[PDB]
């Protein structure tokens, strides 16, 4: 059925969101970073303030 | 090799850079 189709691309979603939600943040999200635990030149290509 | 991914990075830089302006 079309529900049953929504209902496997909405659990194929969940399973990337709990994915998402149990990996580690990315270092932007981290609060302080320092050089070392970010990527060289991460800043670069990001925008910030 | 080194040098190449230093290269690399500094393009990647650059047309990002671009992309702003």
């Amino acid at each position: 059925s079309s529900f049953e189709k929504q209902q496997i691309e909405i659990r194929k979603q969940i399973e990337q969101l709990e994915n998402e939600a149990v990996a580690e943040k990315k270092w932007s999200l981290k609060g302080e970073v320092k050089a070392k635990d970010r990527p060289e030149d991460a800043l670069l290509t990001e925008e910030l303030e | 090799t080194l040098a190449n991914n230093v290269e690399s990075k500094l393009r990647d830089d650059l047309e990002r850079l671009k992309k702003i302006r």
